[PDB]
RNA sequence: UAUAAGAAAUUAUUAAGAGCAAGAGAAUUAUUUCAUUUAUAGUGAUUAUUAAUAAACGAGGAGAGAAAUCUUAGUAUUGUGAAUUAAAAGUAAAAAUCCGAUAAUAAUGGAAUGAUAAAAGCUAUUUAAGGUAAGAUUAAUAAAUUUAAUCCCGAGAAUAGAAACUCUUGAAGAAGUAAAUUAUCUACCCGUCUUGAAACACGGACCAAGGAGUCUAACAUGGAUGCGAAUGAGAAUAGCAGGAAAGCUAUAACAUGAAGAGAAAACGAAAAACUAUGAGAGUGUAGAAAUACAUUUAGCAAUAGUAUCUUUCAA
RNA sequence: UUCCACCUGAAUAUUCCCUUAGGAAGGUCAAAGUAUUAAUAGUAUUGAUUGGUAAAGAUAAUGAUUAGGUGUCAACAUCUUGUCAAACUAUGAAUAAACAAAGAAGAAUUCUCAGUGUUAAAUACACUUCAGGAAUUUAAAUAUAAACAUACUUUGAAUCGGCCAAGUCUGGUAAGCAGGACUGGCGAUGCGGGAUGAACCGAACGUCGAGAUAAAGUGCCAAA
RNA sequence: AAAAUGAAGACAUUUUAACGAGUAAGGAAACGAAAUGGCGUAAGGACAACAAAAGUAGUAAAGAUUUAAAGUAAUUUAGAU
């Protein structure tokens, strides 16, 4: 035979959309299209992730959208993912692109005078791309984060599953 | 010489250069061991490297030029076919007649039979 | 496939073709010159055979310029021959003494 | 609707006729390969032309063979000779054998898997990049892959040329497939424990049917789903139409979360943050097909490190 | 302890247990899910090192041991000789171990330059993204391989009765004995050869056709 | 694995390249370029002659015995009794 180092199996990376939604599928195909004719790397980002699964979409508040859209005006934040709304703080006027929009950060976003965009607007406006800003939320904040690893370990414990009689 | 029990090797003419490349030679293109078959999937793949026609391929490698190490590294590993590899066996070095060692310019012959 | 790989097939192969038409009528001439040279050594060879033709009389001594000339040649490559001679004889007296340690 | 393509049917002749499948061929070919023959810039040895000296060697000395004309025989003159040398021949490529070097181009026949089409086929006519020992003839000379001349051929390109075939078998059973038998090769008893069982280790006489990771409850990870500073409220329970173990509606106690640290008392978070690398968007140039450099801009996620703040004896 | 095909594919170390026919941490492995990625190496070379093995030594230190001269039968000195050490050593390989060969993010230079502190005082020096800021130059700094590369994160299966070989070692008279260092195998593995064989030699396997082969063979069984 | 194409074709697309041994063990379902592909048993909700009589069945169901066909295989399909 032959000495190789390793043998082939499945790149573990997503190409398609997760899931049986028929919306999200013909986004993947919208945005699989785009990237293959246009060759722009900002619809090879957005195809991808596109594909990643809900875990890894963090959402984005408006209080977060309003402090990198500060000294971009005239721009589109881009995020594939849900937008909640931050009540404690206002949010200004500006156009967001996103997948889904809360019931209270649609009325506050539109309130302010902007605008909420879906995807296949985004490509029909900017299909490669030009005054948009890539956002993503944050995934270090999950809760789950904090049980990995080992509870006794001397330089990051983790968060011991509560239990019988935790003290 | 590490490897010794393992390989044979020697030092080949130009006509071996010439039959390895012309017959068993292939590159490397997007992954893909592609078999050469005209200058322009060469010009393509070895372009930057004044490298444009097969022949210029054959020439580097033989004179071992400036860019051996891009040229060489292009050019997947050849697969021969079998052949006598030896008089007594294949555990004995070259020098008591046997198939593995550095056989210098009689690797000429053993690569007759197995290009 | 070979003259789309390499172009220079054809010019090559001229080449080639005219070397082998070349080379084989080098050694067919030759090769007459040969026969003459052949035929000469025989006419030598069969009239000094008649040394058996005759008690011995002072045994048999046989003209020595019994071979003939067949090609001819000027002067200056007379002279030429005794010079590549003498070389060749003193290449093989260079190269014996020096495997002779 | 305009033009080919121009079907089926029809007329006269015969070199007078299907489809499919198997087999044998023909012509030109693709990949791999078998057998035979053929040249491989050895300056290696021999391949009758005469003569001389030899370092060594044993002998001699004064009826056979042939149609020869010349030798053989047996009852101190001469023979052989490695090696060296003279003259002749020889421009130092023939052929054969041996020793070295190689195995390649080609041709002639096949085999396995295919294909059928015309060319970056091949061929012919024009000009001429070239022929680096070697395309040829010459000359000067020469242990030359050293120089000059004029002949030859000729790559590119432009212009013109050429491929549609034979035979055999098959509904009187082709090709294939299956069953039984024969023949060559091949084949130890399954499951399990075990380093190791065909085992002189255990279970198995045979067949049918049944037969072994399920249900409830708590937690965690993960993939799909709704909503999102909230989510759930099929908590009990209360109403609706319909007659209903189904469906729908209930501004609601509470559960988890939004705030964390301390045994507890007592408390309870901004310098409207900083640094590094990092996703993306342009403009120019060039290769030039994609693509490769120059330059402007933004700096999300993530990782690490900083200030600042809450709680603790202790972060 | 009950259906098929396909893909990947192990273990006998380490810590603790009233533990030794068993468990948990951990290693090996699978599946899910990511990151443009200061995030490549069971390799060689060059340069600076480390160590005390093989060897070597034996009035070179500690020991063991056979003799012969000379000086004042011993004895004691001194000069030679013969033979040794796992718990002796001056010297000391081969194989190895750990560095460097340009990542505060691919160099360098010039100008300017601040906060603390060391300091006798510093413009020196130390740390501060080689604090910071601006210009010019620049892709260079051994070889080889590496983009289905690399770095992983989470969840989890089985496993920790092992056995064999040897230009290896220890106990034993020795063992197909008992126990170890390094590597390759069998277990988990069929195929060709050694008549036969878990480990030997060649070589690892989708279904086939044609060829050149390997170990090894060519009187017949048996192809040559 | 990478390119190309992609509302429906179809054979789970087209092309190129590398690969395919294996005990214990793992790879739940869904995911158009599909994050392995499938066969079988029984029951529940649907669909099954699109023009107002809408799957098969006394012109012979299920079952049983065999003969052949499709599939690498689990199995399926059809004929005869």
């Amino acid at each position: 035979a032959i000495d190789l180092d390793r043998h082939h199996v499945r790149k573990h990376v997503s190409k398609t959309a997760r899931g049986n939604n028929a919306y999200m599928k013909l986004l993947v195909r919208l945005y699989g299209f785009l990237a293959r004719r246009t060759q722009s790397k900002f619809a090879k980002t957005i195809l991808h992730r596109l594909c990643l699964s809900r875990v890894n979409r963090p959402i984005v508040s408006t209080s977060k959208l309003a402090c990198l859209m500060k000294k971009h005006p005239e721009e589109t934040a881009v995020c594939v993912n849900t937008v909640t709304y931050d009540s404690r703080y206002p949010v200004p006027k500006m156009n967001v692109c996103a997948l889904k929009f809360t019931k209270t950060a649609e009325a506050a976003i539109t309130k302010a005078g902007g605008k909420c965009l879906r995807f296949d607007e985004l490509a029909l406006k900017a299909p490669t791309g030009r005054k948009t800003v890539l956002i993503r939320g944050k995934r270090n904040v999950r809760e789950a984060l904090k049980h990995f690893g080992k509870v006794c370990a001397k330089k990051n414990p983790a968060k011991q599953y509560k239990g019988k009689q935790t003290k | 010489r590490l490897v010794d029990p393992y390989v044979t090797y020697g030092y080949p003419t130009l006509e071996t250069v010439q039959k390895l490349i012309y017959k068993r030679g292939a590159l490397k293109i997007n992954g893909n061991r592609m078999p050469i078959t005209s200058n322009c999937m060469i010009k393509k793949a070895l372009g930057d490297k004044d490298v444009v026609c097969v022949d210029d391929l054959v020439h580097e490698i033989y004179t071992v030029g400036k860019h051996f190490k891009e040229v060489n590294n292009k050019l997947a590993p050849f697969k021969l076919n079998g052949a006598k590899i030896a008089e007594k066996n294949k555990k004995i070095h070259f020098i008591l007649g046997g198939g593995f060692g550095n056989r210098e310019l009689l690797i000429n012959k053993l690569l007759a039979n197995m290009i | 496939a070979m003259v789309k790989l390499n172009p220079y097939a054809k010019i090559a192969s001229h080449k080639l073709a005219q070397v082998a038409k070349a080379q084989a009528a080098h050694k067919a001439q030759y090769a007459a010159k040969m026969e003459k040279i052949l035929a000469a050594k025989k006419e030598a060879l069969n009239q000094s055979v008649a040394k058996r033709f005759g008690g011995k009389v002072i045994k048999v001594k046989v003209e020595n310029n019994l071979l003939k000339a067949t090609v001819k040649r000027t002067a200056k490559q007379d002279a030429y021959m005794k010079k590549y001679d003498g070389i060749v004889k003193a290449n093989a007296k260079k190269y014996a003494e020096k495997i002779g340690f």
